[PDB]
Order: C-alpha cells, then structure tokens, then sequence
C-alpha cells in the first residue's frame, strides 16, 4: 500500500527542515540572541560597526539609555 | 559555529538527497501497480545506501580519453549544485547574498559545461552528440528561464532572495504571475532533464553517463537528484511562499520542507505520466510556445508596476 | 493584491529613509570627529618616524590646493592595524 | 477575423503573446496611477536632504521639517 | 570567506568522492542549426543582461523612459526571433 | 603641512548607544534637533572642510545628549521596550514593531508633549541661518 511510499519521504523531510532551522538557530547563538544583521547596503555596516565600537569588540553587545 | 551550519544544510540535504532516490522508485512504483524496494532494510530505508556503496565499489572503468575531464567534469556537477544550496533562503539563509538569484542563475548556467565535458571527454562520437542535446537544451531552457525570474524581480523590487519573504507576507507570487509559475515549473522539468523533456539519457541509451559508471556515475547523479530539489525549493520560495512569522521561524521552514516536497513529487509523478518529448519538438515549445509569452509577458511585468503604481520598494 | 502591498512597503521604504536621514548629521560629526584623530594620531605617529628622515617635513600634501581632502581609507589605516586595513578594505564585502 | 479565430485556437500562444505585448503598452498609457511610479520612487528619500541658508528670501521653504509649509506626501498615504 | 569556506567544503567533497571511487575500487557531428543556436543564445543572452539592470531601473526617476526603452529592446529582439521563424532558421 | 585639528579639540561626547536605539528614537530625534543638525550640516556641505565645522558638530552630540537625556526622564520604559524589539530583527525593522512604538509615541505626547513626525516632513529641505559667512572660494579655487 502507498504508506511504505511515506517512511522515505519523513526521512527526506527531516533532513530539509533540519537545515532551514539549524541555520537559524545558530545564527540566533553566534549573534547573542539577536538576528544576524543583514548589511545589505553600507550604511548598515557603518551602523553595524559603528555598534562593535560602541561595546566590547562585538557587535550584538547592545549597550542602551543608560550609558 | 558557521562549519557547523556548513554540517547542517549539506549532510542534512545530501542524506534528503538519499531519501529522493527511494521516494521515486516507490511512488513510481505504486502508480505501476508495484511495491517498489522494501525488501532491503525496513521498507526500503537502506536501499538508497546500498547501491551507493556498490557503485563506488565497482571499477571506475575510466574506459582512450582526456583524463582530467573524465574527473573534473563530475566534481564539477556535484560542487555547483550542493554549492546553490548555499543562498537559499529557507528562513533565514546561511550566506545572504544582495543579488542571491543572479548567483542561482549563474550557477545553473555552469553545470551546462559538464554535461560538453563529459560528452567530449568520452571517446565515443555518439556521447559527443548525446552531450550536445543536453548543452543545447541547457543554454536555451535557460533563455525563457532567466526571463522568468527578470520578470519576478521586477515585482520583487531585488535580486535578493531573502525579499520574496518580505513581498510574499499576504499572498503566494503564484496568484499574481502564475502564468510563469506554470513556465517556470515547464523550464525547471527541463533543466533538471527530468523526464518530459529527458532526451539525454534516452533512445542515445535508454549520453554523458554512456561511459560513466561506478564513482563518476554517482557524482552525477548526486547532482541531478540534489538539482531536482534545489530548483523545487526555488519554486517554492519564489512562486508559492510559505508563510513566515518572525517570532517562530520554522514554520517557514516547515512549509517549505511541505511545499517542496510536495513539489519534488510532482515532477516524480510527471515522469511516470508522460513519454518523452522529440529534441526538436522540445525546442519548439521553448523558441516557439514559451519564449514569445514570456518576452511578451516580460513586458506586462514592467508595466503592472508603473501604471499600477506599484512600484517595487528596493530594499 | 499586489499593487496594495508594494505601495505599502514604498511608504515603509519611506519610513526608515527618512529615519537615517535624520540620524545622519550626527554620524557626520561622529565620523568626521574621528576621521580627523585618525590623520592626527597617523601625525604623531608620523613625525616620531619622519624626525629623522633627512630634511622631510613631517607630512605635505602631495597636492597643492589647500582645500580639505578626505583621506583614503589607505591612507587611514595603512599603518594602522594590518587587521583594521582588513576590516575597511574588505569588511563589508564579506560582511556578517 | 476568421483566421483571428482559429489562430485563437491553433496557435493560440502567440495569440496570447500578442495580447499582451499590446496590453502592456496601453495600461500605461492609460492609466489613473501612472503618474504615481514616477513620484512614488521621485519621493523615496535616499539622499541626505541638504539644507539651504536662510537669506530670509523664501516663504516657500518650510524653515523646519514639521512646517505647514513644503511637499507633502500625503498622495502617497491614502493612495 | 563565509563564502570561501562553503565553496572549499564544496569542492573538498567532490574531490574527496572521486578520488575514493577511483581508490576504493582496489568526428564530424555538425550541423549548422546547432552552431545558430547557440549564436542566438548569446544574442538572447546578451539581451538578457540589458535587461537584468531593470529591477533597479524601476525605482528611476524617468520612468517613462524606463519603460519606453525596456519596450524597445524586447520589442526589436522579438522581431529578430520573428525573422528568425520567418526564415528557416528556428525550424532545424 | 596639514593643521591637523588636535585630539583635545575633537574631544566631545557622543551618544554612543547601539544603532537601534538611535533607531527607535530617530524619528523624534529628527524632530527634537534638527535646528542644530542641520546647521552643522549646512556648515558641512557649503564648507566642504569638516575641519571648519567641527564646533558646530560638538554642538550636535551635545543636543542629542539632552533629547536622550529627557527620554531617560519620562517614558523611558516604553523607550526601553520598543528598543528590545527593534533590535530583535536583522534589518531592525519598523513595523515588527507597532504596538510598542505606539505606546512611547503616546507616551511622549502625554508627558513630553513631542510629536512623531508624519510619513515625510524630515525628508523635506529645510532653511537654517547660520552666521557662519557663505564660504566664499569654497573649494579654494585659484
Ligand atoms: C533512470 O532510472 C534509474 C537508473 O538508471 C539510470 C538508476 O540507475 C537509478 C539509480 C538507483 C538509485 C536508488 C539511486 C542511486 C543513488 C545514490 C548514488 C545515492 C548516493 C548517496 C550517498 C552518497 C549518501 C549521502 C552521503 C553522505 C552522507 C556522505 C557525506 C560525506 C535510479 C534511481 C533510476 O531510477
Ligand atoms: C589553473 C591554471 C589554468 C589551467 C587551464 C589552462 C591551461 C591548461 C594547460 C594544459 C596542459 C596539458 C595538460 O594538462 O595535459 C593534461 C590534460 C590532457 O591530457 P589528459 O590528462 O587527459 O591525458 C590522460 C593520459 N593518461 C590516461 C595516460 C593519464 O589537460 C587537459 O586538457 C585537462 C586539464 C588539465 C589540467 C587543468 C587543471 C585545471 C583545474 C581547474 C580547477
Ligand atoms: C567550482 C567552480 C564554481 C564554484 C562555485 C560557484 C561560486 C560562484 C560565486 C559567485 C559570486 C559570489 C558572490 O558574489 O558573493 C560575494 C560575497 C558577498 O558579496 P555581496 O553579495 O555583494 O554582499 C556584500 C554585503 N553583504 O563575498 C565575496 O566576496 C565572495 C568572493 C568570491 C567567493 C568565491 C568562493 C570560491 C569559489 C571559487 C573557487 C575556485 C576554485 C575552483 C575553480 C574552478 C575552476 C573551474
Ligand atoms: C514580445 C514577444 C511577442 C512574440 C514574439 C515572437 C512572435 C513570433 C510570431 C511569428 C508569427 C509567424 C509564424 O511564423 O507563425 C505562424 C503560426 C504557426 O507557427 P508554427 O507552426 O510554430 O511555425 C512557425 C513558422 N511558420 O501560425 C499563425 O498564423 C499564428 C498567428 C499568430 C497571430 C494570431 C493573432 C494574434 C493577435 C490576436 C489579437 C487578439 C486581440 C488582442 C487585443 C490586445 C489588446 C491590447
């Protein structure tokens, strides 16, 4: 019957979520918990340097009001 | 951390790779009244494996040839097809790239040489026409392929992948553009040489495997059926776009493992369902049928935005 | 469908323009602030190096006019931190 | 005519084809936003916007942002 | 160089495939249509990149000229296809 | 040689916070101190000498100071709120973020009385007098 079709396929799925989340989890663990930032055009990336300047040497450190 | 991200979105897609193999010779065999491979294993899990290790085992004839062809050309198909893997967006892609579908589209165009090199490598003049089909074919699906796309960017306002999620948070690009979705799927049965328009490999020897087998062979064809997925999964971020929440990012990624698979199905079940087009019957539908409607709708792309002041926001 | 989305995400697009613009003047102080301590600091530097050189004033512009000429990022870093030259030259390019 | 009606039915992309290269060069032309694109991406802001010195000269130019006075872009909301 | 990196992975692998499957073990076809059609390919190809610029394009200012352009170019590359049909060319 | 401005005289303090929150702040930050933004950047462009409008720069880090300062006083935990979600996204997106901009933006028009700026009117030219004469030979030509 069909269903013998399906433990391939579960297996074949499996192994296309598993990239899709593990990129976005340790992205979400290099990055301190904050996305990644995309710097698409300069100014983010001046703006993203300009935040590791800012605070330790990293830039997802993200000091606040209170400083 | 990032090798460990190269780990997963390789193994994880090569053992998917794997798993393709099986869910076609069972699907096709269940629509021919036939259980498929389950004796190996439990019901087939372990088939895909297996032939893996007889193929590699079994002497690379290497046939009398150009050597450095004979083993560049297959590295060459496996690297450029796990290589554009690398930008796809599932959530959040692993190396963002600003114009990310131009590199999908050059890559592509890259894995056409393998297929001249396999063929001219080969001493036999019948690869080196087998080849030719295939080369021909390539370069050409790739016209109205590239078309395709230009008119999406154009709704899309980048070349960047990663904006599609951003365009397609209310509807799929399918209800809008699904004239090209349609020529688009068309275009990416053809360049996978998935079977309705599968020349190569056909009456030739039912021609740039003819005389590639044991390690060579396989590269291929880890290609090929790595390919099958990778342009199901572009349809499935550019035409049908899963749905993205920011808080849960895995349901995009859950949708986009159903869509493609879903996707990577239909293809499965078109090769069953039809016999193979004519070489020239299949470069009439591209230059004839498919260029003109998409050169034209090409247009109609460039103007939707403009008197629909729709314009695109870049970025 | 379409057409109403990206008109949204155009003024949207306008939205955040216009947010850096307004954060822009004072980026222009920051960056021009420490462009200049960059020179200077490269000054110091200069003249401890150059001192000794034979009838070398310690820096001139190669250039005539005295008009105010932005420094090349090679110029900046060039003797700066090997690293930091990196992180100018192809930093955005591989950016993160 | 006639052929126009079997060319819709043999051959009946390029018909298609056709179609639309035309429909595509007339929806502009005639069209209540066409003028919007052209403004829509004339307003988007990506330049520093630099200011002119006060002569005392001009009412025209709002003398701070939030004014009564300068473009507005309220065509673009409620478009 | 996060792109160096997957690429080299990339490569790696296929080379360290093809190398275990070679260790482990242990005249005058033409015809004018084919060069023509790669020459309209190019041709194509070539028109493809004259278009590739459009997405940025949209956001111009003109617009008008824009799309009075875009319409030109795909306008007189389908008229070349058009003669290509016309003549035997296209008809392999 | 070169008159190098001295470090002495380019030590100023600056806002120093992390890009999202002069992002989240921007738009009223743009309102709050434009007078004398944009004066420094009129004395930036028509005195194309960075060197020349330096002052009027520290006179810039200044003003924000106080705008961020008046924020730590009133509506500061709103501010801090939208801050953390904005930051939270990779673009750093506005409209993630809606209904904790709407409270500080509310906020701040109940206890500083400051208004967000329409969609536009910081896009549109402004007029600054500056005392600063028109560098006249700009560009120094001979
Ligand atoms: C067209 O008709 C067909 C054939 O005739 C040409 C076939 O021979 C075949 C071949 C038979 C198969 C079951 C597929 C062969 C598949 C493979 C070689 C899979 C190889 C898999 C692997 C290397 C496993 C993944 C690798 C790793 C985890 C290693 C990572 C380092 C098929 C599928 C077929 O339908
Ligand atoms: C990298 C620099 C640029 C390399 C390519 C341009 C220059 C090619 C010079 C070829 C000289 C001849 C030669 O290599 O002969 C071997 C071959 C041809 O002879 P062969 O190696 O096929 O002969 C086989 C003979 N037996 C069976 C006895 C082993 O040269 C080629 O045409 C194939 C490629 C050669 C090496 C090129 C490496 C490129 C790597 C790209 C990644
Ligand atoms: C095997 C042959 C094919 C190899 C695979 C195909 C690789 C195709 C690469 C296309 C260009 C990729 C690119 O442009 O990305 C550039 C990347 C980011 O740049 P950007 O998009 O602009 O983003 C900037 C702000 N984020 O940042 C970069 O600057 C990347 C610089 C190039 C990276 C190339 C990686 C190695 C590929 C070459 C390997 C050479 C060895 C094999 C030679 C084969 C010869 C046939
Ligand atoms: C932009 C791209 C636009 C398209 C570019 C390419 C166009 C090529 C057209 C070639 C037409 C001549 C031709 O060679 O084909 C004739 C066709 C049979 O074609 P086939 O059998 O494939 O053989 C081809 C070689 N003869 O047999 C035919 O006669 C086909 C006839 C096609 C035209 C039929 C009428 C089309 C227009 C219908 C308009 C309907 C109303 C539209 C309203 C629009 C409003 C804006």
């Amino acid at each position: 019957m069909w269903f013998e079709i399906l433990p391939g396929l579960a297996i074949m799925g499996v192994c296309l979520v598993i990239p899709g989340v593990s990129t976005a989890y340790i992205h979400k663990f290099t990055n301190g918990g904050k996305e990644k930032r995309v710097a698409r055009v300069q100014y983010q990336w001046y703006l993203m340097e300009r935040d590791r300047r800012i605070s330790g040497v990293n830039r997802y450190y993200v000091s606040k009001g209170l400083e | 951390m990032f090798f460990i991200n190269i780990l997963t979105l390789l193994v994880p897609i090569l053992i998917a790779m794997a798993f393709l193999t099986l869910v076609e010779r069972k699907i096709l065999g269940y629509m021919q009244l036939r259980k498929g491979p389950n004796i190996v294993g439990p019901y087939g899990i372990l088939q895909p494996f297996a032939d893996a290790m007889k193929l590699f085992m079994k002497e690379p004839m290497r046939p009398t040839t150009s050597m450095s062809l004979f083993i560049i050309a297959p590295t060459l198909s496996l690297t450029l097809a796990l290589s554009l893997w690398v930008p796809l967006p599932m959530p959040h892609p692993l190396i963002n790239l600003n114009l990310g579908i131009l590199f999908i589209l050059a890559t592509s165009s890259l894995s056409v040489y393998s297929i001249l090199w396999s063929g001219w490598a080969s001493n036999s003049k019948y690869s080196l026409f087998g080849a030719l089909r295939a080369v021909a074919q390539t370069i050409s699906y790739e016209v109205t392929m590239a078309i395709i796309l230009l008119s999406v960017l154009l709704m899309n306002g980048s070349y960047s992948l990663q904006t599609l999620i951003t365009t397609q948070e209310h509807m799929w690009l399918l209800l809008p553009a699904w004239p090209m979705a349609m020529m688009w799927f068309i275009s990416t049965l053809a360049e996978t040489n998935r079977a309705p328009f599968d020349l190569t490999e056909g009456e030739s020897e039912l021609g740039f495997n003819v005389e590639y087998a044991a390690g060579p062979f396989a590269l291929f064809f880890m290609a090929e059926y790595t390919n099958i997925i990778l342009m199901n999964a572009l349809t499935t971020i550019i035409f049908l776009g899963p749905l993205y929440y920011i808080n849960l990012p895995e349901l995009y990624s859950t949708n986009f493992m159903m869509e493609a698979l879903l996707l990577s199905s239909t293809f499965l079940w078109i090769r069953a369902s039809y016999p193979r087009f004519r070489y020239d019957q299949l470069m009439h539908l591209l230059w004839k049928n498919f260029l003109p409607l998409t050169l034209a709708l090409c247009m109609w792309h460039i103007s939707l935005p403009i008197f629909t002041a729709g314009v695109p926001p870049y970025m | 469908r379409m057409m109403r989305w990206n008109q949204e995400r155009r003024r949207l697009l306008i939205e955040d323009l216009e947010a850096r613009i307004a954060l822009m003047p004072l980026f222009q102080a920051e960056k021009d602030r420490r462009t200049l301590q960059i020179l200077r600091e490269n000054l110091e530097e200069e003249a401890i190096i150059m001192k000794d050189v034979p009838n070398w004033k310690v820096g001139e512009s190669v250039f005539h006019t005295t008009r105010w000429v932005p420094p090349l990022i090679g110029e900046m870093y060039g003797l700066r931190t090997k690293e930091e030259m990196s992180n100018a030259n192809f930093g955005f390019t591989w950016y993160t | 005519s006639a052929f126009l009606k079997n060319a819709w039915a043999k051959e009946p992309v390029l018909v298609v084809s056709f179609s639309v290269w035309g429909l595509a060069i007339i929806m502009p032309m005639i069209s209540p936003y066409t003028k919007y694109a052209s403004m829509i991406n004339k307003a988007t802001p990506y330049n520093y916007p630099v200011p002119v010195r006060d002569d005392g000269n001009m009412p025209d130019v709002p003398s701070h942002p939030q004014d009564p006075l300068g473009p507005s872009l309220d065509w673009l909301k409620n478009l | 160089m996060n792109l160096y990196t997957v690429i080299f992975i990339n490569i790696l692998l296929s080379l360290t495939l093809i190398l275990v499957a070679f260790w482990l073990p242990q005249r005058l076809p033409f015809s004018m249509k084919f060069f023509l059609v790669a020459i309209t390919f190019l041709l194509f190809d070539l028109e493809i990149a004259l278009l590739l610029p459009l997405p940025w394009a949209i956001q111009t200012i003109k617009t008008s000229t824009m799309m009075i352009m875009a319409f030109i170019l795909v306008t007189i590359l389908s008229l070349g296809l058009a003669y290509e049909w016309t003549q035997k060319g296209l008809e392999w | 040689i070169v008159e190098l401005p001295t470090l002495e005289e380019l030590k100023v303090e600056e806002v120093k916070v992390s890009s999202a929150v002069l992002k989240a702040a921007a738009h009223h930050y743009g309102a709050q101190c434009d007078k004398t933004n944009k004066e420094f950047m009129l004395c930036r462009w028509e005195e194309k000498d960075p060197r020349r409008c330096l002052k009027e720069g520290k006179l810039v880090n200044g003003c924000a100071l106080n705008f961020f300062r008046q924020i730590k006083s009133h509506c500061a935990e709103p501010f801090t709120e939208y801050w953390t979600c904005l930051d939270y996204s990779n673009m750093q997106l506005f409209r993630h973020c809606r209904q904790q901009q709407a409270k500080f933006d509310q906020c701040v028009l109940d206890k500083l009385g400051w208004v967000r700026p329409d969609l536009g009117q910081l896009s549109k030219v402004t007029k600054v007098k500056t005392d600063r004469p028109l560098p006249e030979n700009p560009y120094h030509s001979r």
